[PDB]
């Protein structure tokens, strides 16, 4: 019934010292039935990262849509799109379907190639933007994530520390959600490099 | 002159004429003669059907629009089909919606207005056919003459087509006479056939060559062709 | 949500709380409920966030184009007419409840618009779930001829009524002052009476605490 | 009526030719020359900027080389504005394809679609054709490096080396005289500059009057890379090839 | 080739003959008009000529009330003048509905000018052979005169004149302002501005006027109205008692 | 909502309360339900605030364009435009409107347009939730050709009673007098009418 | 009725010329001179306010228009065509950009949009090309300052400095002499004023000249405060006075 | 619903589809082939709403054949599955959505590897070693999760399927009248006409 | 050059629209018709040329009523006149539907004016080949109007158009001078009958039939009605008498 609880899954993003981190679980289920343990919910266009929780078909569609738009953006602007700009694009693209929305919970993370300033943002299914300074949670275990983040989080963590923090937030939240888990992947992002690590977790 | 102002109906000549319309009227003169006349109880249509070969038929010139109305054509057959069909609908509309037979004078107004539209807009062409409409309505018998220019006139009798002038002069003479042939169709029809022969020249009206139609007081518009018109030749 | 608008001797002021919720969960502890339509016409919005924002910027966009076209400063009655006719057209499906204020060539104005398109005029207004807490304060302290400072205090107090007494409202107080002869001044976080006390412990994890299966570098350069 | 002022841009001549297409081509023949040469390890696109001034900003300019995709680029000869209209719809077709199949659009498929659009203005609509000719340089995993050409008629063809615009005859003869199947990108770059240098209607061939681009598959990578040479880069290669 | 003079396309010299000939049409009525600005009012004078004795003089006018505040005088054939008037009225009414405030005179001028500019570019639309002079006392700009032509051009004036003898009236007005050094008639009452207007009309045209030779329109704060034969006669009398 | 329009000797007067509610909550207590569609043609609104405002705005628009072309419209013409909108869109509107205007040839006129979209010309009319309570009272106290003073009193009393019994009505009693003399605005506070 | 002109009014002549575009360019050549100069920290666009009568109020007619708070335009040719082009440009800046990305478009892209509008008037059915050439000057975060020229054909090109209209040939020559890549805004404004003096016949002062610049952000022209990131428009039209002051140091 | 299974072994993809076609009280047919060949090396099985089922499959088939002829080339299994997902993703937000779930099995001649794609009517696609639609997975996944090995020969795969089908015939309430099995490999698509007792 | 008279919305070098002028010719070439405004109404009359004895007398009515209070008569292409009346009828119906009150004559005039003016805006249409005299009684007075093919129209004291318009205009001017107080409905009817008889000299060759109608506040109650029987014969004689 609820399009946002059919497939399950979660995403979380955090800001650190000259870095940002975005993580997600890997489950794609069909209600109680687990279907895939390799459904990644994080994508990137240039140096901008986008996580999308919700109805899987929409997650896929929105990714294909943004690849399309950022591609033409680069061709015209002759430069890769920035987090702040992309966030606006995500918002207007979602509101454009105001009365027949995609059932997703988008999350944007990245660092502005010109100011180096870390950036993260969350949106509701119809485009409303939430630009947090600390963290953004999304998915079927968002209550759990809020709980984890509100406690585990502290400002200006170093890349190696933020990784521990965000992973523990994702991991323990997903273990309290029947529709999340089956793998997880964390992205640590810095001005010059991005490292992607797969975590080890329960498979039930 | 003319050649510069006769390319379409949307152009006025320096003198204030519409050549395309005039050219349309010319298609009528080239058409076979047809006559129409009425008393106070009946209205008759006598039309000379033209034949292509001697192996060809004599193309119909009379069309029924309703039980109380009909017309004769002179000019482009297709156009008459279009206009008579439009009149058939207008008659039908009046009956179905108002349970009222369409007045002949009103049928004329409709025809005028339809034809008028094809004389003021680019892309179209005027109708190339003349029509004689007869009918018996709530105000008696009626005869109308329709011209592609959109001009429709009510008369006691008239004719259109080639040499139509012969019959028209005859009728303008016989007026006081036939205008009183009330209660006797055979007489009105004979008078009509006499007016039409005033425009003959090529041959003489034969059996499969003559076509007559009548409507009146207690006579639903009916068309007579062939053997049925024999007793008039 | 708690939003108020208060008229004062030479202008108008609008304030709002900063809490954002999804059911009983606080999604954003500091979201902006104040919107700029033109430089000197601002909006306080309640209802559906995507909507207050979207409607605020659509009309704002057209107001800007109208301004350039007419070579005149935007008027509040214009932003108001464009907003209500838009909201009315959508029969309430665009959940925007706004308190629109501002100054223009004709003076200072204060209006309220509901999702269905009806508008109201008054010297003090409140909307949102804190609506009643705020209105109690306004009904108790408003008076004709308030000074810019008296108004900011009153508006600020009314938002506080909602922050403390309404579960739908919380966190900080944003204010925007529009005075007839000057620039409009937006005071984001004019008040921050809800700072989280220091935690009882640090939850920083020793590095290596998380089990990792695979690792790789992501290619960001084309 | 209107019929009076209708040029009837889409009719046949008694000889069975398309007036407008023929006249559009005539127009194109006066455009700065553009050349496309395909080597074994890459493709070269070179073009001569028609008309320039001391004050013309060459760093922020691009009137002949456009990127359509990450694997496809084109050289323009004719009306810049017209070309842009086409280029944009071409860029969109590429993305649609990508979104539908999750694969980059094969070079010909994109060239054919763009050509069909041109062909359209030729058979219906009563509009004038686009005064533009394109040279397409691109790569895909089915035919590798490809070089195509399309003109106002909507017709397109494949080449090893080709030129469009002014003095194409002279250019074509010079290319058909020194082109060899086993060429190498660097060899092609040289042939291109040489050819343009001999067919220019201008005094000399300076960098400020050129645009250069290459689509190579950098051995140290394994992928296809497009390079739209910068003013300085052109200035450099212009010296090395001995044209200083 | 030679059709570049029938529709609005460029001539080899870069001209639009149809627009030029449209300007020619504006003088077809052989009527002159002028507008001047008061201290807080705007006045427009226009010759009224009723040749046919069978005409109802009260229905012969080239001055229109576009809205409560905007007045428009037209130099050109009446059928085109009325077309323009209707459009202007519709535009002014719609604007009020959409934006909540009365359409400014200068804005309505721009809008009409833009509409005209279009007939200039699209081939199926012919330009209107009229010149529109809009007047009012704008709530932001005060007394205002904005005029538009078949070319889609428009601008504001301190005062202006239109018609066959436009040039004479213009240099007359020019001279007066070079003298006064101000850009308006420093009078408090519109009546005197109307008298000033009529006077200079007489000097420039070198003709005397009766109460039926003129047409007068006046715009003030929140209202634009036209004078009657008797309201004019009163004006004509006053100017007489000074000469 | 409690509204009424009464025609008297010198023209007509419109009256209304100023309360708007959303449930038992009084959202606005100084609402102006007397809307101007023309200089001397006003209306009393009842029903949906959004609906009646939108309707009024459109009518005002129509009468302003009508005036630009045909001069001042009759009160009947105004009621006609209101009716056209209300009847033609009866499925999507909830508007009860009383049209009142002053003509020189016709003096004061009152037309009532209830939910269905039908029009009714009357010596006076009452509508709105609170109107139900004053039907008896108004029918026993209305008199044709009253003076401005008597009328203002008939309205002040009627509406104070409407307000007394109807929780949906309240605030101040607003009035608008339409006569040859011009347009006059009146307001009466609680402390005055509550003790009548 | 109904526009029945659905065919092109601009076609290819046997020589390959597009007559209507050529003629439109001719109309531009008769137009009053206008120019643009790019400095290192700003751009300047100027033109002459050829008052078509002393009774006309030259202020109620800006030849220099703001398109976005960081982009301005000026022209040479048919004024009315320019005016509607300006309205369309301001709108397209929103509809095709601001409403999608939440930020104003970069000079090149808006120029691109404007160019597209003109290219269409060169091929769509039933219309004639625009009779103007525009000089658009702007600034955006990733491209800094830029200056573009857009012709009736829809073609546009970036410039360091250039002039269009009546005395464009001479003015462009005088510009080549004084331009270098180290000019400060004031220097360009100065050169602009000198270059324009040659093209002006009569009065040359701040009331007969129209000049605007694209320089630093003018927080004083924002209208509000409280948003650190919003610092004001870079576009600023000079006042009659500001011009005269610089005319003395001419 | 019907049975729709798919397993991707070492060098081929295998699709097993029930043969029954029921309409309420009666089983109208017991030899129904719920499959359509989209191209020489790509097969698609399907299950769902009565008419939509075959209408969609044939519609897709036609489109791929048209592409094949236009380009004289066979789209990669990946390409075909993306095309199909998009069609279903459009359909879900249309007036009357196609209620069809599919399994696309194809051998990529370029990569020289078999591929199995599972796409439901919402346009939800995922690539898998083995997959199913409907209730089929509930009875068989525990078995596949156990015995599946990436290096299985086509023969081992057929045996694992047989085991799956037996579990299905035992615990499932409906009589799906057996299954038709098909193999897709480097050499094309062939049907295992002998599974009624393999 | 020339040809400025072949398309409808074209301005000739002297600012004229020849096609409209040519339309006026068709009008002059038509029957003469007139209108006389009296002290509380208006009278319309027209000449009906009897082409022959075959035309049923009193039948082919020319004057037309719009709504219930407006009369219309025209000279020129008859079908064009009907078309215009049809539009006026729709025009009037719409006005009454929205405003309830029947359309004021002035308002009605501009409706016909705007419509006719509209047919001089495009070359896709032809101007109306008729001049129309129409009017009636409304909320404040009687009004008489005449509308030209150009769309031009004014309020008249008396009006005439057609073959013998000059005779008419002369006769009308006399009445205007000799009755500054205002003719009466009864009187205008006779006067009209006369003026048509006089103006019929410019067509004295053919015999005719007279047609009159009026709209008087006191005589017809503000409703347009045709002059029939006695009142008609009485006026036919009043003319026959003063024609000798």
């Amino acid at each position: 019934s609820d399009p946002s609880s059919i497939n399950g899954g979660i995403v979380v993003a955090m800001t650190g010292k000259d870095c940002v981190a975005i993580a997600c679980d890997l489950r794609l289920g069909s209600q109680s039935l687990g279907v895939s343990n390799k459904f990644e919910k994080i994508f990137h266009y240039g140096h901008v990262f986008l996580g999308i929780t919700g109805l899987a078909t929409d997650v896929t569609t929105l990714n294909e849509m943004f690849r399309y738009k950022t591609n033409l953006y680069k061709l015209k602007e002759e430069r890769a799109i920035e987090p702040e700009t992309f966030t606006q694009l995500v918002s207007s693209s979602l509101y454009e379907r105001r009365f027949g929305p995609y059932f997703v919970g988008p999350v944007v993370a990245g660092i502005n190639s010109k100011s180096g300033k870390p950036f993260i943002a969350g949106f509701d299914l119809i485009g409303c933007i939430d630009e947090a300074k600390d963290f953004i949670v999304s998915g079927t275990a968002s209550d759990q994530l809020f709980g984890m983040c509100e406690s585990l989080y502290e400002p200006n963590l170093e890349p190696e520390d933020l990784f521990e923090t965000i992973s523990q937030a994702l991991l323990n939240a997903a273990d309290r959600d029947a529709l999340s888990g089956w793998g997880a992947v964390v992205y640590i992002i810095k001005k010059d490099e991005v490292v992607k690590r797969y975590l080890k977790m329960r498979q039930d | 002159f003319r050649n510069n102002y006769d390319g379409d109906t949307v152009t006025f000549s320096p003198t204030g004429r519409l050549f395309q319309v005039e050219y349309a009227l010319e298609a009528i003169k080239q058409g076979s003669v047809t006559v129409g006349l009425r008393s106070n109880t009946h209205a008759v249509l006598v039309a000379l059907k033209r034949n292509a070969d001697e192996l060809s038929s004599y193309q119909k010139k009379i069309i029924k629009c309703d039980e109380h109305m009909g017309l004769s054509l002179a000019g482009l057959a297709p156009d008459a089909r279009v206009l008579s069909n439009y009149l058939r609908q207008q008659c039908n509309y009046s009956s179905l919606v108002f349970n009222r037979k369409l007045a002949v004078e009103r049928a004329g107004h409709l025809l005028c207005d339809k034809a008028q539209k094809n004389t003021q807009s680019y892309g179209g062409r005027p109708y190339g056919v003349g029509l004689l409409i007869i009918g018996y309505d709530k105000s008696g018998a009626h005869l109308l003459e329709f011209q592609p220019s959109g001009n429709v006139t009510e008369l006691y009798g008239t004719a259109i087509g080639a040499r139509s002038q012969g019959a028209k002069t005859y009728l303008e003479r016989t007026l006081d006479t036939f205008i009183k042939i009330d209660g006797n169709p055979d007489e009105l029809i004979k008078a009509g056939v006499e007016a039409i022969s005033q425009s003959l020249r090529d041959e003489s009206l034969t059996v499969d060559n003559l076509s007559i139609a009548i409507v009146g007081k207690d006579t639903p518009f009916t068309i007579y062709d062939g053997e049925a018109v024999a007793k008039y030749i | 949500t708690t939003i108020v608008g208060v008229k004062f001797n030479n202008g108008v002021v609008i304030a709002a709380d900063t809490r954002s919720t999804q059911g009983p969960i606080v999604a954003d502890k500091n979201c902006a409920k104040l919107h700029r339509i033109s430089p000197k016409i601002w909006c306080a919005g309640a209802g559906t966030a995507a909507d207050t924002e979207a409607v605020t910027q659509l009309i704002g966009s057209n107001i800007e184009l109208h301004s350039l076209y007419t070579s005149r400063e935007p008027r509040v009655v214009s932003a108001l007419q464009m907003l209500k006719q838009h909201l009315f057209k959508y029969q309430g499906h665009i959940g925007a409840y706004l308190i629109v204020a501002g100054v223009d060539p004709t003076g200072s104005h204060l209006f309220s618009i509901h999702a269905h398109g009806s508008t109201d005029v008054g010297y003090y207004l409140s909307l949102g779930s804190g609506s009643l807490a705020a209105m109690a304060v306004l009904e108790s302290h408003w008076k004709q001829d308030l000074t810019k400072e008296e108004a900011i205090k009153l508006a600020s107090d009314a938002i506080q009524a909602g922050i403390w007494n309404d579960l739908g409202s919380g966190s900080n107080v944003d204010v925007c002052v529009m005075e007839i002869g000057k620039d409009a001044e937006y005071l984001r976080n004019y008040l921050t009476p809800n700072v989280r006390e220091e935690k009882q412990k640090s939850y920083k994890f020793p590095r290596g605490t998380t089990a990792v299966l695979k690792e790789s570098i992501v290619n960001i350069c084309d | 009526g209107s019929r009076r002022y209708d040029s009837r841009t889409t009719i046949f001549s008694p000889e069975g030719r398309l007036y407008q297409v023929e006249y559009a081509l005539e127009s194109i023949s006066h455009a700065g020359t553009a050349i496309g040469i395909m080597a074994s390890d890459g493709i070269v696109l070179a073009a001569e900027r028609k008309v320039t001034s001391t004050l013309l900003e060459q760093d922020t300019s691009t009137e002949k080389l456009y990127k359509l995709n990450d694997k496809i680029a084109v050289a323009v000869a004719g009306l810049t504005a017209d070309a842009e209209i086409l280029i944009n719809t071409a860029r969109i077709h590429a993305q649609n394809y990508l979104k539908t199949y999750n694969e980059d659009i094969p070079v010909e498929i994109l060239v054919r679609r763009l050509s069909d659009i041109k062909q359209g203005y030729t058979q219906h609509g009563g509009l004038r054709p686009f005064g533009v000719s394109f040279i397409y340089a691109g790569y895909d995993d089915r035919y590798g490096y490809q070089l195509y050409t399309s003109n106002p008629s909507g017709n397109y063809t494949g080449w090893k080396a080709i030129s469009v615009g002014a003095n194409t005859s002279a250019a074509q003869t010079l290319l058909q005289m020194d082109y060899k199947d086993d060429m190498k990108v660097d060899d092609a770059i040289e042939l291109a500059l040489k050819t343009l240098s001999k067919t220019t209607d201008s005094s000399a061939l300076t960098y400020d009057r050129l645009e250069f681009a290459t689509i190579r598959k950098g051995a140290n990578d394994g992928e296809v890379y497009q390079k739209i040479f910068k003013p300085q880069e052109i200035k450099d290669i212009l010296v090395k090839t001995g044209i200083t | 080739a030679g059709y570049d003079r029938h529709i609005t396309i460029f001539s080899p010299e870069g001209r639009l003959y149809q627009v030029e000939y449209a300007f020619k049409a504006t003088n077809q009525t052989n009527i002159n008009s002028l507008a001047v600005r008061g201290k807080d009012c705007t006045v427009v004078i226009s010759q009224k000529k009723v040749p046919d004795k069978l005409l109802d003089p009260t229905t012969v006018s080239y001055i229109f009330c576009i809205s409560r505040t905007i007045g428009m005088v037209v130099n050109g054939p009446i059928p085109d003048a009325r077309n323009a008037a209707l459009r202007a009225k519709a535009e002014a009414a719609e604007f009020r509905y959409k934006y909540g405030y009365d359409m400014p005179c200068d804005v309505l001028a721009k809008r009409m000018a833009n509409l005209s500019q279009i007939y200039t570019q699209r081939a199926y639309m012919r330009p209107l052979g009229v010149i529109l002079t809009f007047v009012s006392v704008d709530e932001e700009l005060g007394p205002s005169i904005y005029k538009t032509d078949p070319a889609g051009y428009y601008v504001g004036y301190k005062a202006t004149a239109t018609g066959p003898k436009q040039q004479e009236i213009t240099t007359n007005l020019e001279n007066h302002f070079k003298k006064s050094k101000i850009d308006h008639i420093n009078e408090e009452s519109w009546e005197k501005v109307v008298e000033f207007a009529i006077t200079h009309m007489i000097d420039a045209l070198g003709t005397e006027f009766s109460k039926n030779d003129l047409e007068v329109g006046v715009a003030t704060k929140d209202k634009f109205f036209t004078l009657s034969a008797e309201n004019i006669e009163e004006r004509l009398v006053a100017i007489a008692e000074q000469d | 909502t409690s509204i009424m329009a009464v025609t008297f000797k010198d023209g007509v007067i419109l009256g209304a309360d100023s309360r708007t509610t959303t449930g038992a909550y009084i959202a606005n207590r100084v609402t102006d339900k007397l809307t101007r569609v023309h200089d001397k043609i006003w209306c009393c609104r009842s029903g949906s605030a959004a609906d009646t405002q939108a309707i009024a705005d459109i009518v005002q628009y129509h009468l302003e364009l009508y005036t630009s072309q045909y001069g001042t419209p009759s009160t009947e013409t105004a009621a006609s435009v209101f009716k056209e909108l209300c009847y033609e869109n009866k499925d999507n509107l909830t508007a009860g409107i009383i049209v009142a205007g002053y003509d020189d040839k016709n003096k004061g006129e009152v037309y009532t347009i209830p939910l269905g979209g039908s029009v009714h010309k009357l010596p006076y009319a009452i509508a709105g939730s609170g109107s139900t309570f004053i039907y008896g009272y108004c029918d026993k106290n209305f008199r044709e050709n009253m003076s401005k003073e008597e009328t203002v009193d008939f309205i002040k009393h009627s509406l104070s009673q409407a307000i007394k019994w109807d929780g949906s009505s309240g605030g101040v009693i607003r009035m608008v007098v339409l006569t040859a003399a011009g347009v006059e605005r009146l307001i009466f506070y609680p402390d005055e009418y509550e003790q009548l | 009725m109904t526009d029945r002109y659905s065919f092109s009014l601009t076609t290819f002549s046997p020589s390959g010329k597009l007559g209507q575009i050529d003629y439109a360019l001719t109309a531009v050549k008769q137009g009053v001179t206008s120019l643009g100069i790019k400095a290192t920290n700003g751009v300047v666009i100027a033109t002459e306010k050829k008052s078509s009568s002393p009774l006309a109020m030259s202020e109620t007619l800006s030849k220099v228009s703001l398109l976005t708070p960081d982009i301005g335009a000026v022209y040479s040719g048919m004024g009315p065509d320019y005016r509607v082009l300006v309205d369309k440009s301001r709108k397209v800046a929103h509809t095709s950009y601001k409403r999608i990305y939440g930020e104003y478009p970069p000079t090149k892209l808006l120029v691109s949009e404007v160019a597209k509008i003109m290219q269409e008037a060169t091929q769509s059915g039933g219309v004639r090309p625009f009779g103007v050439s525009l000089l658009i000057a702007g600034h955006d975060e990733f491209n800094g300052f830029s200056l573009y020229q857009v012709d009736p054909s829809g073609s546009y090109f970036p410039w360091k400095a250039t002039a269009i209209g009546k005395g464009s040939v001479a003015a462009k020559t005088f510009l080549e002499k004084r331009w270098n890549d180290e000019l400060e805004l004031e220097d360009a404004i100065h050169i602009a004023l000198l270059t324009l003096k040659e093209s002006v016949e009569g009065e040359f002062n701040g009331d007969t000249i129209e000049l605007a610049i694209i320089g630093d952000e003018n927080p004083d022209l924002l209208g509000y405060t409280g948003i650190p990131t919003d610092k004001g428009p870079r576009f600023r039209k000079l006042t009659s006075q500001e011009i005269n002051d610089r005319l003395e140091a001419l | 619903m019907d049975i729709i299974l798919g397993i991707r072994v070492q060098d081929s993809v295998i699709l097993a589809s029930s043969k029954a076609v029921t309409r309420g009280i009666s089983v109208l047919k017991d030899s129904d082939d719920k499959t359509r060949q989209l191209s020489p090396h790509t097969l698609m099985s399907f299950a769902g709403e009565a008419g939509d089922t075959v209408q969609f499959a044939e519609y897709i088939q036609a489109n791929i054949q048209l592409y094949s002829i236009r380009e004289d080339y066979e789209l990669s299994p990946q390409a075909v599955s993306s095309f199909v997902r998009q069609e279903l993703a459009k359909s879900i937000r249309s007036r009357r959505p196609y209620q069809v779930n599919v399994l696309i099995g194809g051998y990529d001649k370029k990569k020289n590897k078999p591929e199995l794609y599972q796409i439901d009517y919402l346009g939800t696609k995922v690539e898998l070693p083995y997959g199913a639609h409907g209730y089929s997975g509930f009875y068989t996944f525990s078995l596949l999760d156990h015995h599946y090995r990436p290096d299985m020969t086509t023969e081992e795969g057929l045996d694992l399927l047989k085991l799956c089908v037996q579990e299905l015939e035992k615990r499932m309430p409906m009589d799906f009248k057996g299954v038709i099995v098909k193999i897709v490999d480097k050499d094309g698509i062939r049907q295992v006409d002998d599974f009624q007792a393999q | 050059g020339t040809g400025y008279d072949l398309s409808n919305s074209v301005f000739s070098p002297d600012g004229r629209n020849f096609q409209v002028e040519y339309a006026v010719k068709a009008v002059e070439n038509g029957t003469t018709s007139i209108g006389i405004k009296c002290n509380d109404g208006v009278v319309f009359a027209v000449e009906k040329l009897i082409t022959s004895k075959l035309l049923v007398p009193q039948k082919n009515v020319k004057i037309q009523v719009v709504d219930r209070h407006i009369g219309c008569v025209y000279s020129g292409l008859i079908p064009d006149g009907r078309h215009l009346v049809n539009r006026g009828r729709e025009e009037a119906a719409s006005f009454k539907k929205l405003y309830k009150t029947p359309i004021p004559i002035p308002a009605f005039a501009d409706r016909l004016g705007q419509y006719v003016q509209a047919h001089t805006l495009y070359n896709s249409v032809r101007p109306f080949g008729v001049s129309t005299i129409f009017g009636g009684v409304d909320k404040n007075g009687a009004h008489l109007y005449m509308l030209e093919p150009s769309g031009s129209y004014w309020g008249y004291k008396g009006a005439a158009t057609g073959k013998g318009r000059q005779s008419a205009k002369a006769e009308l001017e006399k009445l205007v001078d000799h009755h500054p107080e205002g003719l009466s409905a009864r009187e205008a009817v006779k006067q009209a009958a006369k003026i048509i008889y006089l103006a019929h000299e410019d067509n004295k060759e053919k015999d005719f039939e007279l047609e009159i109608s009026w709209c008087s506040l006191s005589e017809t109650n503000g409703l347009h009605k045709f002059v029939k029987g006695d009142l008609l014969q009485e006026a036919i004689d009043f003319a026959q008498k003063e024609i000798n």
